[PDB]
């Protein structure tokens, strides 16, 4: 559950 | 009434290489193949990219604190040392290296043959992880991880020869952060594992040259107290391992503590995403290509994601 | 258009003494790691010797306010002139009390700004002299020479490069009467801000057992006992040279002030780690404004406008 | 479309990529973030060289300030060995800028950084006597240090300067230019770093490896010798690539040519020097020119014939 | 009738950082807190204290841990037999943060040589067990009490007689029983709890000098009315410096006979100080962030809406 | 624009007797912690002594309704005067029976309102006198004085500051005949509502072994045995002074009532905890209306209104 | 743009920041939520002070009602020590407000809160005899308590008042103003709390540390004294920062200046006092005035020369 | 009544 | 997930 | 200029920035 | 003034 | 010549932006 964690940051920003 | 003295001479979306760079930087083990191809900075020269992975099985002694260092030294995975439980390394502690596969085929077999194939290098990523092996009936202890800003510099001191002279040798600054637990750290039980990554500690990426002749720190015929280091780093014989250089990456410190009667076993993995500079007379020149062009959004996202991530996570989220 | 960190950086760079409290927060560039920001201020009352010349160097050496030396009037420093340092408050708290313990708290640094000021205090019946300022691009390099030992070998040591600019005042300078004062600044001399490592063992330049002729320096820099001062590095800033002349029979008094916006990389085990924070994010407009303002400023101004 | 660039960007590109196409005034400076005071020094060379029959002649265009090229001769069909020694050829006015002593190099300048480096060979022999070919390739040579112990009383440790990457001259690179001798050659180099940074001035360097340091203890394949300290020396190493040129002449050949060179250098002057009068402010930033520099440097061939210089 | 006269006729970055330090410490690479975005915009110095301590709990005993707003001290601990609460014969001993003597000296009258006032911003605690899945047994309970520092007055029969006035703690009786609002779970699941301000504003508190024990020497426990004693040991190692406007967290760990309980304790604290000009801390100071009402409203709402504690897996 | 908590706060603050039940439920400030609300009401019938003056004080002391004393007609309290308290019902069930047990149930408090009223019960053939009211800003402070012990030291005790307003009648006052009655209220004298601590061991002011001369107070306050009454703090409100006079040969009777809207901070082990709840959220309009209405009121009115 | 602020807010700002720019002092009260009955007291002092030659003069502007400042002298180049004592200088009308004995301070008022605290120094000597400089910085001193046991029969423990934060007078702060003596100075102070609160009048305090309590046990660096009880005393301590001024005079100097002070204060009167006739309601709330107060207080320098007061 | 007074004051201040 | 829950409270309120 | 002018300029700039 | 100089340069930019 | 080549390269690069 790491790639989608990085995806969340970019989507949030 | 004095006259003033006169004065004169008064005066968008990301790109595929960017996504590959982010993937090699932050999420190594989530893809079938390593996606990283290059760093999308201004430089667009001729480079050779190599990815190094190590799979090591390690058992931890009971009643001892085992310290593991993940330093930006090309060709070496980690350094290890063990001390009595509840303490920290002293001036008698010596670290030893564990090589990546194929060290000889790239850095020769002699201390003065380290630049036969390559000329310079620069890092892009660095990762580590511990996966426990023991069952839920014999383990005990904890795992702590924190980072230190270790860098390489020089120290000078006088020597009483005939006639006397001055000496200039290499030394490591910032190693004092290993002697205590940092305020920013991840601590948890042993059975849950760990997974952490490092990031660049410079405003931009720069090339570092290949150092020659270094096999110990402090070197031979130099006392430990003269340099000011807390402990000693050793690399063994020149035919097996050596120190080639120091990159612009933060050092990861991992401490594993186990009380008496415990049996701890695990598997330690490491990842690396590193670029090189090949020599035309070498056989590595045939695999080279060109670095990807500039990508500003990729760099900004790199910085933001590097800031946002925590220090470490458990093995379940590797 | 500028964020708060950009304005704070500009204020710590270009207007220190015009505000109630230091507003600086850091350098708004690509780097976004963990840093410790420290601002140093020195307030010293200095009275210059009449009938002699005083040279002051505002060098980018962390922990030291300035270096000073005295020479006969109308004479520049020679091969027998040694410069002595004046420390900032709390030097031993940061850099220890030994030559081989300079990196126990921090490991790297990068300058953001540094400036000087002189405020005369003498009355209108005893003052006489003038002040001149100019800049020199001094850097730190190496030198290699043979040694006739048994067996013969070669040696390499440190050496300051560019020190020859202190022996002649350049065309671009500022000069006025003593009673008016002076206020000058400095700026980065590199395309970007880069961290510099911490050096160890440097107490004098050239080091012991090495002659001055071998290195090629014009004169000597000394720091005295290791328990009071030392040299820990050299930043990427231009060196400000100040000359104060006083005719015999005059009485000159003033107040010296200095400032420095500095960023550090703290060690995890140091007691300084708890005061740290994260560097501000990128701001291009602030960097462009910094470059333009640093380029468009004069060398120095009188103390009335500061 | 060229109106999107400022004058300094166009001048910088012109000094970078095509000196001989213009009469005078190639460029002004590097339009990057730095806006300090610099002195732009332009160096040109005009030398006539003859190649002996039955020997291979190697020429290196290294980023060493004040020196044009280094040369050595090897028997035909072979490559330089541990017994080979290279000798330099200076630019006009080396001693006027770097003194006549090994410890007087920094009395005028303090730092430097390159912007262009070019070379060209123009044959001058007749059409019924020549024989041979010309090969050109580049090597990424850098300057570093070595560390080794020395057994003295008391025993100590040493640290001297070495050159890493010199092994690329022992074989022809995969990316090379080869043609007949009488057609000539024209090549160029480019920066090998993400940004332009200043380099310090070194002192005391005369030979690599230095005196009292034997070969084999440094790892170098061959030796570079600058001769007497009153005429030439080594004062630094910039961030540029080295150009390697080999000329082979079979037995009975009569070969000759004219060698030229160009340079676009920036310096930091000292207030006590005479050249401080001609200094000026460096040009401000220009992003489009900085991108076009990398694009053009990527899109160009290794070398072209002399007719298309 | 007589006459009558004189009759009257989005969030800013400092706010987000404040919320992060207040609620979610351990989920970031670096501590982001910068200051309290209230009206005050003076010169302040911020410190963030973290402690890593490994403890073992005795079998057949009850251990009580208190997280009180005393600067420079992590927690106070005391042990009582199983199924029992502290009595009048129980004293609590402190465990210090790193670098206590570098901030508060080595003398009971030298507690204000570096700072003069303070105010809390956050308080946190977490427990991570480090024992295998057979040898553990017990539970963990947490609840909060509103303890404050006050005074008590009583006469003394001297020659001539006079009256006394000494410091005291009011609200300590909440430790003697488990509060209705609490979190209880098994030992192996850990815990993670936080605290919040108990006043309608953030007010600076002064530095108290000379306090080493409560009740002090020559004063009996009966006169003050306190349930138990708070000792601080030697003068050069620890002491009481103040009492902020924050709630106290009470943690009780119960371990039956034959159990082997081991864990790791962590404590965070976002704090603000006011430094003396002559101190060495003045060079690290800055200015407090300006007012941000939305951040304060969000702080109040999130503080109201959070549970008492959660397991260590969601720290 | 007013939420229900603001209306309830205003209702408890200003109009107790006009509604069936007390509607107040808390102070709508920023604080939103755990509190316990209590409303105190005292109903007593008193007959005044003829030929004398009676002084009644309404101080912000929790658990006590008023303090009263009597003096010869035409005079004011002096150094020989003492004030005695009249408690609200259930004092011992909340503050214990010992001087060192006042904080065994609660730890903090803050006031919201305090009202009073006098309703005469005499006919038109006996009554004679007048009623006067005015307000004084009395607060609690400390004093310091040396003691000639062996070795000598210095002391620190609690004193009341502002009691000199009782010894005179201010320009702002309400005076009428006795048969018309009176009704008055107080208000907060601070820019915000904060919490006060619970004091311990206080029974008299000045305390034992301390003379009245060394404290500066005009008169003495006494509460009697520690098992009946005591002082447990002093809130941030204003004190109301009422004087009743009666000529010799007259009969005056009335009924005395007092209200109080208060808040507390309960203890986890206390039996009052189960009745607690959370404080209402912020309401700026309610605070502004409270300030305006408090500023725009007279000192007192007749009992008919 | 100034019409967004009501008249009480503008008057409050004027008394807070710029007293000496107007003939009559503008001000009615603090525009906060409190709207009770208060008395606004305007204190002005006109004192001529001459500084001795060869010593350092320290002046503290403390928030003590009814007292202008405290001063003491030390040898040049030194700082106050344990043997230094500070004596006060009263505002006009101390006895008319706080009685003539150490136990009748609360017979007129009961509480107070500060609104402004300003000072100014104007040199009056000639330009051919003066010497020295002026240094100004602020310290956050507060009033607190100390605890220590006493070995009586029976033994007991005491509790007295102490001042915390006095250690900032022994060294020059980094944020300071320094210039020549002949130029003058003018500085202001601001509230150091998020809200304006009331403080209670204290009784019986004449010295700090009090009588029969020795120095060192209190932890204070030096002593504050006020002399007899019929002339001066200390009745409270507000929420304001203390201004520290050091005047250095070398030997042979002739320094003299006129000192001025201003203050905006609010009091709570008693019904039996004469002051009750002049009481009035406090002004209502004004948010913009408070925001401008905070912003202007943040944006101003530490001190300016007397020519710009 | 008093409540009428409060309501009138509020309405005049509304 | 502690920060994730906090973000849920803020967004819902807004 | 005078101090009141400085205060007016600061206040006007702050109000304009809002 | 110095700050006035910087502000004037900024406006003239 | 060669400057023509460089100009053509620059024009082609700019034509795609």
């Amino acid at each position: 559950s790491m790639w989608e964690r990085v995806k969340s940051i970019i989507k949030s920003s | 009434q004095t006259a003033p003295v006169p004065q004169q001479n008064v005066p968008t979306r990301l790109s595929q290489p960017g996504l590959a760079f982010l993937k090699c930087a932050f999420a190594p083990p989530d893809f079938n193949t390593d996606p990283g191809k290059g760093i999308p900075d201004r430089f667009e020269g001729k480079v050779v990219s190599r990815k190094d992975v190590l799979n090591q099985s390690i058992s931890f002694t009971a009643g001892q604190d085992t310290f593991i260092l993940i330093a930006p030294t090309p060709g070496v995975a980690y350094w290890s040392a063990s001390v009595p439980a509840g303490t920290f390394p002293t001036s008698a502690t010596t670290f030893n290296p564990v090589n990546y596969p194929g060290f000889t085929s790239m850095f020769g077999t002699t201390s003065t043959s380290r630049s036969d194939q390559v000329s310079s290098f620069r890092y892009a990523s660095m990762n580590v992880g511990i996966y426990p092996t023991s069952n839920l009936m014999q383990f005990a202890g904890s795992i702590t991880v924190w980072k230190c800003p270790v860098k390489l510099s020089t120290v000078q001191f006088p020597v009483a020869t005939d006639p006397a002279t001055s000496s200039l040798v290499h030394t490591l600054v910032g190693l004092d952060g290993v002697l205590a637990v940092g305020p920013d750290n991840f601590s948890e039980s042993f059975i849950k594992g760990v997974f952490s990554q490092s990031a660049c500690n410079e405003p931009d990426f720069e090339f570092n040259d290949i150092l020659e002749g270094i096999q110990t720190l402090p070197p031979a015929n130099v006392s430990l107290g003269s340099t000011g280091q807390p402990f000693t780093m050793d690399s063994g014989a020149e035919a097996t391992s050596g120190v080639v250089g120091w990159g612009n990456m933060d050092t990861i410190v991992i401490r594993v503590s186990a009380p008496e009667g415990a049996v701890n076993s695990a598997i330690l993995k490491a990842w690396s995403c590193i670029e090189y500079r090949p020599n035309p007379n070498a056989m590595l020149y045939q695999f080279g290509h060109d670095s990807p062009p500039l990508d500003e959004v990729a760099l900004q996202e790199y910085r933001t994601v590097a800031r946002s991530l925590p220090v470490a996570v458990i093995a379940a989220q590797n």
